[PDB]
RNA sequence: AUUGGAGGUAGAGCACUGUUUGGGUGAGGGGUCCGUCUAGGAUUACCAAUCUCAGAUAAACUCCGAAUGCUAAUACACAU
RNA sequence: GCGGUCGCCUCCUAAAGAGUAACGGAGGCGCUCAAAGGUUGGCUCAGAUUGGUUGGAAAUCAAUCGUAGAGUGUAAAGGUAAAAGCCAGCUUGACUGCGAGAGCUACAACUCGAGCAGGUAGGAAACUAGGACUUAGUGAUCCGGUGGUACCGCAUGGAAG
RNA sequence: UUGGUAUUAAUUGCAUAGGAGAUAUACCUGUUCCCAUGUCGAACACAGAAGUCAAGUCCUAUUGCGCUGGAAGUACUUGGGGGUUGCCCCCUGGGAGAUAAAGACGAUGCCAAGU
């Protein structure tokens, strides 16, 4: 044998706009276990860590605390 | 031969080999190099059965080095087994070559002694090495 | 402190007489009695009454210990 | 066996700790909570435009006895009422509630600010 | 190991579904929450 | 207390011979003692080192609390545990409080060749020390006398001088 | 096609986790003798306790970091 | 054919979005925790070195250095100091009724979730709270229980069901 | 000369050297009051500000270190093409890392006062 037919299901993990988009109210942003990105105005983290919206706007990146970021800024 | 007496992945990939060397492509702590041309898997075993040949001719000297260290768990398989259904055993230890790569330091060494068991190496290596200067 | 310090500096009725130098309060030993003998709770002489030089490394320097030495092992006139 | 690691960098620790709990600075500036080893300062903060601050404090603008009084900063309170921002933003920073903090803190809440 | 419920002083004689040290512990769990009259809380029980 | 004057007063000239002079309000000055039990020695009940934890709160520094091992030891099974060896982490006034005993009681009362210590270099400006038994402070000590289980003195100065440090204990009480 | 992001892949060097070549660095552990109040001071010896300097080394190393591609908007072209 | 394997979570193989091949590698899990959960309020580790009676390589201590070279209930991954690490108090929100909006994709499923109501619980207030640092810790319908049930109750009432 | 606050994020921190304490901050004095402590005025808190720049602090100077920072060239590579191919070469477009010439002992606002 190989104790080796023992398996991982993988599943999607990264981005879903990522660009100033107009992403919904309450829309997922980015899919997080384990925080690459991290967190700002209008977005909140999961009960699955991830990044999700509260306010439309634009989402773009910044480089607050010398971390990487998401908030989204309106209009 | 010498083995790495402690390995935290005891099977590996085959790996690749592509192109030209990756660092230690000059010589370092000798004299004398011998520059590999070309790319393969080689042995210890095979390295210092050179080795004891190259303390035949090159009798009394000190720092005259070989370069790499085995790094690779190279594992074959076996007669009439089938396709898979696992993978073999660990028959011992290679290193990979790259075309450009500096085996050799050789040092307190002669011109006329530098090509000699260097020659018997080049008939004790399956790669394309030649004599290289600082 | 402690509030109502359940831990000791209990007072017993003792003295800390005479270059240990310290009366009675709150406290239990040694260097932390009070400063002062003038009114008694009882009274100072019941533990010593030479002080730190009653330590034999130095009482009067405490060379009453010589002479030893030399007479260790041989000066004589027998044999 | 060197010194006390320094009150300031410490209250600025704890205060970077608590100031996550406490921000939405601007439409509700903040004001602050301090502590000198004398007298405590007097600020309310906005996104940077931070518009009022006065010391209340030891430093040549004072109250007498401003350790435990009313006017622990009350003026600026109500100066903040002079502004327009009223039910606002206050701090806690590195800080007890407890001690000098609750009477610029609890008399700001009798000078009609919130907390 | 661990199963139990939870129940009220009426409650339809049970509310909540725990299991929580049935083997550990092992003297009784005490939760108030809501009931079917929720907007008050009750003291609540265990099965 | 009476060592604050005479300490102040007798280092004055001392504040010029030794390394600041001016500093006339900040000058080298001790900072506390630990007094501990340590003995490991708790795997066979703990309780005789709860009788130790009577010794501490008999020498009566202050509360005698406990430690716990960061791991516990393979070679001593300890399961980390807090009853360890006891603890005070005694300081100030408190300390003023108690260096009489040091200078005219406790190693006075030993007698054991004046206690010489030398060797505890500390690095910077403090001084280490032991005791294997305490006949010391009367009246408190005798009745359960019958093995003294033990106690650590560590003396620091503010200072990271550490013979100024020898001339800041035995300037009184000590020499080495 | 431009702009916007994201991804660490190839490559590299070693910045960490791994392995490892020398050189320096050293308790100690075994070779005189003084010698079993008496331990030892030792002689050199293998690693020389780390660390230091070059030399590398990797799929399950990455302080870095592509070119490609993917996506967002826009532009132009179309017709889906 | 024998052997093994047949579920779910984690990393490589994955090719820099995802996607993932083989009887490929590596591991596992088939749980605990009324407090390791919530909240408030504080704290920073491991380790190195020195020095100190029992003494050890570490028991303890103190000092110095110390970005985490620890820990994070439980493997691994990511994350991790405004701490998710550590300790105290309150504490039972590991609430009810939901749920816009989403993501994931044969379906079934699954991942979240703004915000609102009903009251709550801490917290002075603000603020937070629909389990745990996130991810294993779990299975379709039936059928029979358990309780409640303004429902039906076979002409009619009830009862049976 | 400060102190307070943000922002830029280690060109910004460290190390060394000097100054400033009187604006102040700070160090501190005591435990009385509230609050104190797995102990303790350590810490925190309360009250005072004796003494004080010793330290923190802040300013100034220094590239000793860390920090930042390319290149030219170059690894790699789209698309295309060729040859003996577990491969290599070439065109075109892209273009690193390392280097690395160099910067660097911060900078920008926001308030009370020796300003």
């Amino acid at each position: 044998s190989t104790s080796n037919g023992r398996d991982s299901q993988a599943k999607r993990l990264g981005a879903k706009a990522s660009d100033g988009e107009l992403v919904s109210g309450g829309s997922i942003l980015f899919r997080q276990r384990g925080t690459h990105i991290h967190p700002g105005t209008n977005v909140g983290r999961g009960g699955d860590d991830t990044l999700f919206a509260k306010i439309e706007g634009t989402v773009k990146f910044e480089m607050k605390r010398g971390k990487k970021h998401v908030s989204v800024y309106p209009v | 031969m010498l083995v790495p007496k402690r390995v935290k992945h005891r099977r590996e990939f085959r790996g690749k080999m592509r192109g030209y060397a990756k660092g230690g492509d000059t010589v370092s702590f000798g004299e004398y190099g011998l520059q590999a041309t070309t790319s393969h898997w080689i042995t210890n075993r095979q390295i210092e059965a050179a080795r004891i040949a190259m303390t035949r001719y090159m009798k009394r000297n000190g720092q005259v080095w070989i370069k790499i260290f085995p790094h690779k768990s190279y594992t074959a398989k076996a007669i009439g087994v089938r396709m898979g259904s696992g993978k073999g055993a660990p028959e011992g230890w290679v290193a990979p070559v790259k075309r450009g790569v500096v085996m050799f330091e050789l040092g307190g060494v002669d011109e006329a002694t530098a090509r000699e068991a260097l020659r018997l190496a080049s008939h004790k290596l399956p790669v394309k090495t030649k004599f290289v200067k600082r | 402190m402690k509030q109502n310090i359940h831990p000791n500096y209990q007072p017993v009725v003792f003295m800390d007489t005479t270059t240990g130098y310290k009366f009675l309060t709150g406290s239990t030993k040694g260097s932390k009695e009070t400063v002062e003998w003038e009114d008694g709770n009882t009274y100072p002489l019941i533990r010593v009454e030479i002080s730190s030089d009653s330590h034999p490394f130095y009482t009067g320097r405490q060379k009453f210990q010589a002479a030893d030495g030399r007479i260790a092992r041989f000066e004589k006139k027998y044999g | 066996m060197i010194s006390k690691p320094d009150k300031n960098k410490l209250r600025q620790k704890r205060h970077t700790r608590v100031r996550g709990k406490i921000s939405g600075t601007t439409e509700t500036p903040r004001l602050n909570v301090f502590r000198s080893n004398t007298n405590i300062y007097a600020q309310v903060i906005d996104d940077v435009t931070g518009t009022t601050l006065a010391s209340a404090s030891s430093l040549k603008l004072t109250g007498t006895k401003t350790e435990q009084a009313a006017e622990v900063g009350k003026l600026v309170a109500e100066a903040a009422k002079a502004k327009g921002v009223e039910e606002v933003v206050f701090d806690r920073g590195g800080y007890l509630y407890h001690g000098r903090v609750a009477a610029l803190a609890t008399a700001a809440r009798e000078a009609g600010l919130k907390f | 190991l661990r199963k139990a419920g939870l129940a009220c002083t009426v409650c339809g004689s049970r509310n909540y579904t725990l299991n929580l040290s049935s083997v550990a512990k092992e003297k009784r769990v005490e939760v108030k929450k809501f009931c079917r009259t929720c907007g008050k809380h009750t003291l609540h029980k265990e099965t | 207390n009476r060592l604050k004057e005479k300490y102040t007063n007798e280092v004055v000239p001392a504040l010029t011979e030794q390394f600041n002079y001016t500093s006339i309000m900040a000058v080298p000055k001790v900072d506390k003692i630990v007094i501990n039990m340590g003995v490991g020695d708790a795997v066979n009940n703990s309780k005789n080192l709860d009788k130790a934890v009577a010794e501490l709160a008999l020498i009566s520094g202050q509360k005698p609390l406990i430690t716990k091992a960061k791991k516990s030891v393979a070679a001593f099974r300890l399961r980390e545990g807090m009853p360890i060896g006891a603890k005070v982490t005694l300081r100030g006034e408190r300390m003023f409080e108690f260096l009489d005993k040091l200078v005219t009681v406790s190693l006075p009362r030993v007698r054991d060749f004046h206690g010489v210590s030398n060797k505890a270099f500390d690095g910077r400006g403090n001084y280490t020390l032991g005791v294997k038994e305490q006949l010391i402070f009367p009246e408190i000590n005798y009745d359960d006398v019958d093995k003294v289980r033990g106690m650590d003195i560590v003396i620091v100065t503010t200072a990271n001088t550490d013979e100024e440090s020898r001339e800041l204990l035995a300037k009184l009480g000590m020499p080495f």
